[PDB]
This record gives structure tokens, C-alpha cells and sequence, in this order.
């Protein structure tokens, strides 16, 4: 997976995500993007398959934006006893529940970094306002790292793949550096769903296992655009 | 056009709520694409003691997110075994 949350020269926050994954000859039949309604009205929307009620693309309107990717899911037997002795919770139905019931940007970061999970994520948050943007790198107990947003230092825009941001990506799969790359020529000023996109559709970052792309932007959710790949 | 835009109502009970969207999809469909990454990726031998705990898995796991499940896989005449494989592909490395 690939997920990036970065902010453009005006404090505008916008989030985009690649949902990479086996079987894509099923599952981009099996894409939808679906609104979920309290008192007849979009309390959030996500991307999902049928059959699979968890979301792992997400938008909370007027709030935040949520997207996970995958980390190291250690051993089942871990999981096994997270997730039926001490009831941890699954990680796309975490990601779910918070875009259900959190209040605000914060709130949803403190839910999505300090609820117990079966295994590990990663989690990226984009909000409505400036600075609103972090990658939670999870443990199954808590925050392993919060790594913020930090435009006057440079820092406009945060990548996630699927490895820890403070370390090198391995050799033999590195889609972190095309997509700083492809980030860099684009600019904080030209940044926007479109050229966001469009980081999202260079190779590798855009590669054979990738099923659909989402950018969205919580201060503008009627933008919320899922698009079929392949 | 992007993907099929469904609305999914949370005021209705979780076993009925994904139904008004399965309406739309050959039921059959699902099945066999259930049916193939399952029977793909999960061994055998695994897949036979599952069916025998399902229910026991069931009630170990969050009400409303297995509620949803259990009511989808009647609809499709999916086994809740296979529907909470799915859904907790993520938390089980054989996907
Ligand atoms: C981290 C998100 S991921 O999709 O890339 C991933 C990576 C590694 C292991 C598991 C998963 C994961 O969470 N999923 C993968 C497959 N899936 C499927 N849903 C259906 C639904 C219907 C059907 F016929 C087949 C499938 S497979 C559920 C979930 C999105
Ligand atoms: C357990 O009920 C939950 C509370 O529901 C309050 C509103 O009424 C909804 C109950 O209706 C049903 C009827 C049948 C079912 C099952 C799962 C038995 C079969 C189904 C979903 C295929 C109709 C579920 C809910
Ligand atoms: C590729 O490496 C994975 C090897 O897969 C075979 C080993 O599987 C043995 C145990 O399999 C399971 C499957 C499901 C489960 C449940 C559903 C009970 C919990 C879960 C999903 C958290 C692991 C537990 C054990
Ligand atoms: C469900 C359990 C975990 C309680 C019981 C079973 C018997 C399945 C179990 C028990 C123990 C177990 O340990 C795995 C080996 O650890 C060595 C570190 O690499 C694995 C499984
Ligand atoms: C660990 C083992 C695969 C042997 C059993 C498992 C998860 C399928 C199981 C069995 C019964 C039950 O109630 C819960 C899990
Ligand atoms: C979803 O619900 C809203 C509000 O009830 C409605 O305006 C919209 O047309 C619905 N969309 C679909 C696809 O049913
Ligand atoms: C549904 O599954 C049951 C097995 O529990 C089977 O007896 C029945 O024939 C199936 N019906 C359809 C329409 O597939
Ligand atoms: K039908």
C-alpha cells in the first residue's frame, strides 16, 4: 500500500492512498465507495470490498481522513491471543469505529494511536486545518511513532508505504522513493487531488497489485474520488 | 466513474444494513470470489477446525462487527467461517 498526506502552499490538507493487493481480477469488481448514514445523513464515507464491512480508506466530512496500510503482522498465535483472550480490536474495524464516533482530527488521532489492536498498522490522519497530518506507526499496545507534519521545516507532506519511515526501505521494494520523487517535482504550491493523483499513478507506487486509488480531502468531501485501476 | 456509490444505513439493525446493497451483485459471484482466495491461501486443515469453532469465534469477537458478517453470509448463503476469514484476513498472515 502507499498513503500520503501532505499540505499545499495555501494550509490546504489533502490525503490519497493505493490499495495494493492479490486478486485484483476480483476484487475491482467487488470495489464500492460507500456512505454511511445516522439520521438519514452521511455520517462518513469509505472505499471497500463486498463482504469485508472493515474500512481501510475512509473520510469523516469536515473532520478527518483515515487510510491504513500494512505493517508487520507478526505471528498467528500473537494475534490469536490478542484478538480472542485479551478482545483487541481488528484493525480496519478500529479505523471504522473512529471515523464513526471521533469528534475532531484529535480525537480520532488519540483513538487510532492508543486503542489495542490484534496486530500491527499503520495509521495516516489528515484534518481540516493546517499542520492536521500524521502517520501513527502502531504496536498491537500502542504508538510505536507519531510523526507529524512540519511545513516551516519543510516537511509538507508525510509517505507511507509499508516500513518504518525512520528507517531505509529495502532495496528490493522501495515505492517511498519514486513517490517523494514524483512529490518534490509537483511542489506544495501545484499540490492538489489531481497532481496528487497523479503521484499516486507512477510506477512503481502505482504498480500490477494496485486495485484502487482514493484522494480526498476533509475540508472538501464532496472531492472524494475512488478510481479503479487496471 | 469511480466504483458503485451505496448507501448503508448504521439506524438499521447490522445484520440487515449491507443487505439493500447485496441486492445488486450475483450472489453467486461473491461466493465463488470468497470461495477461491479462501480456499487459496487458508489450508485445509485449518479451514476444518474453523468450521467447528465458528460459532465459539463468533461470540468472542465484537457484536456489531460480526453481526454485520453473520447477516451478509445468510443473505449470500455464505458459512460465517469463510465470512470472518475474510474479514480478518488482515489479522491472520496466511493473507
Ligand atoms: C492492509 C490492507 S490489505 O488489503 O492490502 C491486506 C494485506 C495483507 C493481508 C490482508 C489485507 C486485508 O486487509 N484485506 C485483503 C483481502 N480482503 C478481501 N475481501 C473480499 C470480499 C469478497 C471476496 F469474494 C474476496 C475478498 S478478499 C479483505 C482485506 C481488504
Ligand atoms: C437480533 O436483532 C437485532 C435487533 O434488531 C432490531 C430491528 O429489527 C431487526 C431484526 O431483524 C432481523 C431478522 C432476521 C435476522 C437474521 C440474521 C436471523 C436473518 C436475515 C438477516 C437473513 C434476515 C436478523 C435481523
Ligand atoms: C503464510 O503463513 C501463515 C501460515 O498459515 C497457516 C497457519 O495457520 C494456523 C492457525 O490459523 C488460524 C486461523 C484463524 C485464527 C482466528 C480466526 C481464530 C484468529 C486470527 C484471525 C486472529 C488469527 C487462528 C488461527
Ligand atoms: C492458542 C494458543 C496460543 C493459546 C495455544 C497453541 C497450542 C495454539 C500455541 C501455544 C504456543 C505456541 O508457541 C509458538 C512458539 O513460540 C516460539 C517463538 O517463536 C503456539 C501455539
Ligand atoms: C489454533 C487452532 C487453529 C488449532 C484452533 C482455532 C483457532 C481454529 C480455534 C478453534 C476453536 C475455537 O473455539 C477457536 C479457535
Ligand atoms: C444516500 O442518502 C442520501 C440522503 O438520504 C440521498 O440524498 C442520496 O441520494 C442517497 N444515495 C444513494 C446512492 O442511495
Ligand atoms: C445454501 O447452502 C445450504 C447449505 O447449508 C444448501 O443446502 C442450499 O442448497 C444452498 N442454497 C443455495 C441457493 O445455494
Ligand atoms: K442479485
Amino acid at each position: 500500500c502507499t498513503s500520503i498526506v501532505a499540505q499545499d502552499s495555501r494550509g490546504h490538507v489533502y490525503h490519497g492512498r493505493n490499495l495494493d493487493y492479490p486478486y485484483g481480477s476480483i476484487l475491482r469488481k467487488l470495489t464500492v465507495d460507500v456512505q454511511f448514514l445516522k439520521n438519514g445523513q452521511i455520517a462518513f464515507t469509505g472505499t471497500t470490498f463486498i463482504g469485508y464491512v472493515g474500512l481501510w480508506t475512509g473520510q469523516s466530512p469536515h473532520k478527518f481522513t483515515v487510510s491504513g496500510d500494512e505493517r508487520d503482522r507478526g505471528w498467528w498465535w500473537e494475534n490469536l491471543v490478542a484478538a480472542l483472550f485479551l478482545r483487541h480490536s481488528p484493525i480496519s474495524w478500529l479505523l471504522r469505529t473512529t471515523l464513526s464516533e471521533a469528534e475532531s482530527f484529535e480525537a480520532a488521532v488519540y483513538r487510532l494511536a492508543k486503542t489495542p489492536l490484534i496486530a500491527d498498522v499503520y495509521y495516516i490522519v489528515g484534518g481540516t486545518n493546517p499542520r492536521e497530518g500524521v502517520v501513527i506507526t502502531r504496536n498491537r499496545d500502542g504508538p510505536a511513532d507519531i510523526w507529524p507534519l512540519d511545513p516551516l521545516k519543510g516537511v509538507w507532506f508525510l509517505v507511507e508505504t509499508n516500513y518504518d519511515h525512520w528507517k531505509p526501505a529495502p532495496e528490493e521494494d522501495d515505492r517511498r522513493t519514486p513517490a517523494i520523487k514524483a512529490l518534490n517535482a509537483t511542489g506544495q504550491a501545484k499540490l492538489s487531488l489531481e497532481t496528487l493523483f497523479q503521484v499516486l499513478s507512477v510506477v512503481p507506487v502505482y504498480n500490477n497489485y494496485t486495485i484502487y486509488t482514493t484522494v480526498m480531502s476533509a475540508a472538501s468531501p464532496d472531492k472524494y474520488m475512488t478510481r479503479i485501476r487496471n | 466513474p469511480g466504483p458503485p456509490l451505496f448507501n448503508v444505513s448504521l439506524d438499521v439493525a447490522p445484520e440487515l444494513r449491507w443487505l439493500p446493497v447485496l441486492r445488486h451483485y450475483d450472489v453467486e459471484l461473491v461466493r465463488a470470489a470468497v470461495a477461491q482466495v479462501i480456499g487459496d491461501r487458508v489450508p485445509k486443515w485449518v479451514l476444518a477446525l474453523i468450521e467447528k469453532g465458528a460459532l465459539k469465534l463468533e461470540r468472542l469477537l465484537p457484536p456489531p462487527f460480526t453481526a454485520e458478517i453473520r447477516g451478509m453470509c445468510d443473505f449470500l448463503n455464505l458459512s460465517l467461517a469463510d465470512g470472518l476469514l475474510v474479514n480478518l484476513a488482515y489479522e491472520y498472515s496466511a493473507f
